[PDB]
């Protein structure tokens, strides 16, 4: 009996003694409109498969990153501009 | 003239160092009255500096291109006074100390609780033992020959 | 001896602390200690704070064995009461743990056997070269 | 009520406890088995809650220790005022307290 | 396009390959046969 | 004075007395023979 | 016959794993039971790292010193 | 988990067991000492490794002897 006066070791009800309570888990039904839910369930199902989501994210993020860096003109980031200045000589002539 | 070093009584950089330090002291001597006590202390320091440089001149110190007394510790007799005559004077005194503190430790080794004489030194026993180490080298020599210097475990 | 068969006895009066059973009880073993206190009194429980154990039987569920045995030694040395704790896995199978013979382990009860016991001095252990490329170590011959 | 509440001659002034070192405890008032004894002597030197387990003796010890600390602070102040008297330019600083 | 090759490979080794290796080695770290 | 000579026999009191005497000796030697870098007395 | 050294005999230690290895000690007592493996109780002048001056030693882990 | 092996130099003083905060050790009957008891170690799986057992063993070096080994949640002193 877990609900007795200061008894907290009901052995068959070991979820209440171990602290397996859902502090905030609500079993209340779906709050969203079912048509919006159906839209998201059909349009996000392609991303459900994990082994096909990890591969997709890898080969899509790397693709977009190696692409947007390649076709980045010399206005976004200055490393692709160049010196844009006469190169100055180093110490001792150049050495 | 060993190791490419001119002597310090002949080194121009040594005399220049002397004159520089003396001018540095005199520039601090101008701010005080000539009869005042800081001025007299500065003048005493000036004579101390002058006779210090004179003594480094006369004692055979060798001065380099930087103009500072270098010590020739190799073994040349001309410079034994730089390292060996002090060095023996160290090994004597140091060997006094260790021959005393060892002997004391042997004299309080046969007590019941000999640790309460390590922290509370028997001044009579220590004063009897202290001058035993005056002529310590013959005692250490003989104890090396008699085997009393090294414990046999 | 037969174990003591942990019942649903009451617990001490405690206002709650941040030293309880977080997840080592949900998925792994947690522990429970039972002690018979002759009177109701205050005691410093090992999870931080101060609880008031009741008269007669008490029961406190703790997260690891060191809490249980620390509290037990403080009980046996300060309040002189006889403690005995268990280990309860999250599926059940409460394991009797502390005395294991009824008498405390400092007393040489017969029946308990020699396990973890080498019949040699400590420096007669062979070197690691003797037990190299073998699953055994230098202290298991 | 708040009485005076003192007692006469609780501890005998003598150098007997100056002689035996580490007198103030059980495990230090035996002598040095090792050199850790010295460190544990100085470490537990002012640990009056470890020497005697009563607040009376502890409180007397810390009270007289505060008196020793006050004697030290007064001695240090005497030193500073004296070094300002005989070993200072305090007059010359008063005459020109911006370049002296 | 040879001054553009650093822009291809520095992200692909420094951002993409570290994500690949971190993910794969985190899966290898938590695997259970 | 009994048991004061035992306290003054203790290692720190005795060490501070010995090193105060020794330091005064060295200090007064360096006053007498300042700025020494050789032993010329032979 | 009493086995081992005597209750005041000086002895040295041949135990490799001891603090007082190749160091002399004083035999306090020898347990005459022929079932105790380490009967020779020795007393040493200087403590070990555990601040302990005595340990029981075996008969073959000990050597009666000739001094 | 750990490996608390003891050796026959034990004298049966029962201090290793009275220091043990996890009941790893327990005195058993024995015939090798004046006290006629020796300290076994059945519950080695409960050993945290704190070595209070061998900080209380009054032998020349040690009789109880903790060899640190595979660390489990009981041996890593984990309440979570
Ligand atoms: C060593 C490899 C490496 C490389 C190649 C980059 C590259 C870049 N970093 Mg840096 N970064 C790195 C390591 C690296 N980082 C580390 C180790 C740290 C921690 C100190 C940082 C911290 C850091 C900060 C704090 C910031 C950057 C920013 C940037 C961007 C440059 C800013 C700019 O002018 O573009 C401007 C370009 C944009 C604003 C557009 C971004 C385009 C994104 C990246 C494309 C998305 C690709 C893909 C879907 C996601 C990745 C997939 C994955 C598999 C890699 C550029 C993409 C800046 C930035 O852009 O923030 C996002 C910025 O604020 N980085
Ligand atoms: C590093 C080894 C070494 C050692 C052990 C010694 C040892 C000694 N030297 Mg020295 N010496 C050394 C290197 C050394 N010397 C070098 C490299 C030089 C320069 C060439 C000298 C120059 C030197 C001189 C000029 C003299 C000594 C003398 C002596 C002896 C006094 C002493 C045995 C003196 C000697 O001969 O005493 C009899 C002596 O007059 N030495
Ligand atoms: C009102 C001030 C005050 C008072 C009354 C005390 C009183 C006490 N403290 Mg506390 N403490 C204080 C301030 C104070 N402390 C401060 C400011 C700190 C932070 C550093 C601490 C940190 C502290 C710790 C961490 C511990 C104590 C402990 C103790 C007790 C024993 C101390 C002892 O015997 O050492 C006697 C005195 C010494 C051993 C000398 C200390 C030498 C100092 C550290 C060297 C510095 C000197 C100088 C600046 C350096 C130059 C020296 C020169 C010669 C080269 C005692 C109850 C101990 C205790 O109760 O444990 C049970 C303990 O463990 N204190
Ligand atoms: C109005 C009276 C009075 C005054 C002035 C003080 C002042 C002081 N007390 Mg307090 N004290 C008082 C009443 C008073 N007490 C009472 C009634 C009690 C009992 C409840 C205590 C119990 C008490 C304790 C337990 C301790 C103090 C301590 C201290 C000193 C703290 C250090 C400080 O601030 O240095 C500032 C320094 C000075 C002002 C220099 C002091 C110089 C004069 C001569 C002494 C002050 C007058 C004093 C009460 C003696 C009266 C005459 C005497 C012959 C009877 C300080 C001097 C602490 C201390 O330092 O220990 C010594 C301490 O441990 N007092
Ligand atoms: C000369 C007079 C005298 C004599 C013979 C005694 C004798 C005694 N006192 Mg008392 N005492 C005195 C003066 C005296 N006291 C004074 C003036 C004070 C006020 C501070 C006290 C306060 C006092 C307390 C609170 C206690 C004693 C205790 C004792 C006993 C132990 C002494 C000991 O081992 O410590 C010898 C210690 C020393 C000689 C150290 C001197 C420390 C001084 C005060 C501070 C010096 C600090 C220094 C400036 C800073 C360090 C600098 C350095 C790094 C260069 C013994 C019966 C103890 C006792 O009986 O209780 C069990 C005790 O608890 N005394
Ligand atoms: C503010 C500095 C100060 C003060 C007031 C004290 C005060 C005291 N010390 Mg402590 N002590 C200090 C600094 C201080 N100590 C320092 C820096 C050290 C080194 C770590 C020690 C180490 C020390 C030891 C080891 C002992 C004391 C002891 C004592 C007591 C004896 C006083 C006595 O007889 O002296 C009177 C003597 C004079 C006035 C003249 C001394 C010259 C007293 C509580 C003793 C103690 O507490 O025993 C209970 C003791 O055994 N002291
Ligand atoms: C915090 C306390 C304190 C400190 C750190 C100093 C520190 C110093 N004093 Mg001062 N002094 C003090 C208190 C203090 N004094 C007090 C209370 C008095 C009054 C008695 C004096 C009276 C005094 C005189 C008369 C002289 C000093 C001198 C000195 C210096 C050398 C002392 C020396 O080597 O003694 C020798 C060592 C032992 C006695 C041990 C040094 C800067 C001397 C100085 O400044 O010379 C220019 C000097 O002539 N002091
Ligand atoms: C261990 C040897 C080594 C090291 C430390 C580097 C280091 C570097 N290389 Mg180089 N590289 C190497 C071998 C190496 N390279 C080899 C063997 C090849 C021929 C396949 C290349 C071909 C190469 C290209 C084409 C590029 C780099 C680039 C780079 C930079 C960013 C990392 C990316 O590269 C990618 C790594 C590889 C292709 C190596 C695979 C093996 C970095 C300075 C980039 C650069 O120039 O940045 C300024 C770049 O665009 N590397
Ligand atoms: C370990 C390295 C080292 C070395 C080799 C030296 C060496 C020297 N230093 Mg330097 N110094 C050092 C570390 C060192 N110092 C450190 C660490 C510091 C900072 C604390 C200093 C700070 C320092 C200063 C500030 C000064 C020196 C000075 C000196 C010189 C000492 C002159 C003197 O007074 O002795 C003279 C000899 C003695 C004091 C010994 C006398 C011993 C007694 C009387 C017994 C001897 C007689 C005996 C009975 C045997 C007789 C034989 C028979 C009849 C029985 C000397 C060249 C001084 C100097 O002149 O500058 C060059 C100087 O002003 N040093
Ligand atoms: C001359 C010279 C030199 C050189 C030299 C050499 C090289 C040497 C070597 C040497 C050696 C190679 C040595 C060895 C030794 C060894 C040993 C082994 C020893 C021992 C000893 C002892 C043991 C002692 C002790 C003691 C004493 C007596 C005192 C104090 C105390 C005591 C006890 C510590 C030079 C060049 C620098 C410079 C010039 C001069
Ligand atoms: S502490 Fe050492 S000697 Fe004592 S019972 Fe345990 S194993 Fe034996």
């Amino acid at each position: 009996k877990y609900g007795d006066k200061s008894v907290y070791f009901d052995l068959e009800d070991l979820g209440n003694t171990t602290g397996q309570w859902d502090v905030y888990g609500s079993d209340a039904p779906s709050p969203y409109n079912p048509l919006q839910s159906k839209f998201f369930e059909t349009f996000a199902a392609p991303f459900t498969k994990r082994g096909l989501l990890l591969k997709f994210l890898i080969l899509g993020g790397g693709s977009l990153l190696t692409y947007v860096s390649a076709n980045s003109t010399g206005d976004v980031l200055p490393i692709k501009r160049g010196p844009q200045e006469p190169p100055k000589l180093g110490p001792r002539g150049k050495l | 003239d060993i190791s490419g070093l001119t002597p310090c009584k002949d080194s121009k950089q040594f005399a220049k160092r002397e004159k520089q330090q003396i001018k540095k002291l005199e520039s601090s001597l101008k701010l005080y009255a000539p009869e005042s006590a800081p001025a007299l202390a500065l003048n005493a320091q000036i004579e101390k500096t002058k006779r210090r440089f004179d003594n480094y001149g006369k004692y055979g110190l060798l001065c380099g291109s930087d103009g500072l007394p270098h010590l020739i510790v190799n073994g040349d007799q001309r410079h034994w006074g730089e390292f060996i005559t002090p060095g023996i004077l160290f090994l004597y005194i140091a060997g006094w100390i260790g021959w005393v503190g060892r002997s004391y430790l042997i004299a309080i080794s046969g007590e019941k609780k000999p640790a309460m004489k390590e922290i509370i030194i028997d001044v009579p026993l220590a004063s009897r033992i202290i001058f035993r180490g005056f002529i310590w080298p013959v005692a250490a020599y003989r104890e090396f020959l008699n085997g009393d210097l090294i414990a046999k475990d | 001896t037969p174990p003591q068969l942990d019942p649903n006895t009451p617990s001490p009066i405690f206002a709650g602390s941040t030293g309880g059973l977080l997840r080592k009880a949900q998925v792994e073993e947690f522990y429970v200690i039972t002690w018979n206190s002759p009177k109701e009194q205050i005691f410093e429980m090992p999870t931080g704070g101060a609880a008031i154990m009741r008269e007669g039987p008490n029961l406190l569920k703790l997260a690891r064995k060191e809490q249980c045995l620390a509290l037990g030694t403080r009980l046996r040395s300060k309040y002189k009461i006889t403690y005995q704790f268990y280990r309860v896995f999250p599926n059940g199978e409460v394991q009797y743990l502390h005395p294991k013979d009824g008498v405390y382990p400092e007393k040489a009860n017969p029946g308990r056997e020699g396990v973890g016991l080498n019949m040699r001095s400590i420096g007669k252990n062979v070197s690691p070269i003797e037990v190299k490329f073998t699953g055994k170590q230098s202290y298991d011959l | 009520e708040v009485k005076i509440l003192v007692d006469r001659d609780p501890i005998k002034t003598s150098f007997e406890e100056w002689a035996k070192p580490g007198h103030f405890s059980r495990t230090i008032a035996k002598g040095p088995d090792t050199t850790t004894w010295i460190w544990n002597l100085h470490a537990d030197a002012h640990d009056f809650d470890s020497h005697t387990s009563d607040l009376e003796e502890i409180s007397r010890k810390v009270f007289s220790a505060h008196f020793g600390q006050l004697s030290i602070i007064f001695l240090w102040l005497s030193g500073m005022y004296f070094h300002g008297a005989r070993f200072s330019n305090y007059e010359a600083w008063l005459s020109d307290p911006t370049h002296i | 396009t040879f001054n553009n090759l650093p822009s291809i490979f520095v992200p692909l080794v420094g951002l993409v390959f570290p994500a690949i290796a971190m993910a794969s080695l985190f899966l290898h770290i938590q695997k259970n046969k | 004075m009994r048991d004061l000579k035992t306290y003054l026999s203790v290692a720190p009191v005795l060490s501070t007395l010995w090193f105060g005497s020794l330091a005064g000796l060295l200090i007064e030697i360096n006053r007498l023979f300042p700025d020494a870098l050789t032993f010329p007395f032979f | 016959p009493p086995i081992g050294p005597k209750r005041g005999s000086k002895v040295k230690i041949l135990r490799r794993e001891s603090y007082w290895f190749k160091n002399v000690g004083s035999v306090v007592a020898v347990d005459q039971d022929p079932k105790t493996r380490y009967p020779v109780v020795v007393r040493f002048a200087k403590v070990n790292y555990a601040n302990i001056s005595t340990n029981n030693y075996a008969l073959d882990e000990v050597e009666e010193v000739a001094a | 988990s750990h490996s608390v092996k003891i050796y026959d130099t034990c004298i049966g003083c029962t201090q290793c067991v009275r220091a043990c905060p996890t009941d790893v050790l327990e005195m058993i009957p024995w015939d090798g000492c004046k006290a006629k008891q020796i300290a076994s170690a059945p519950r080695t799986e409960d050993c945290v490794g704190c070595k209070r057992c061998e900080s209380a063993c009054p032998t020349d070096f040690l009789s109880v002897r903790v060899y640190l080994w595979h660390e489990t949640t009981r041996s890593m002193g984990l309440a979570y």
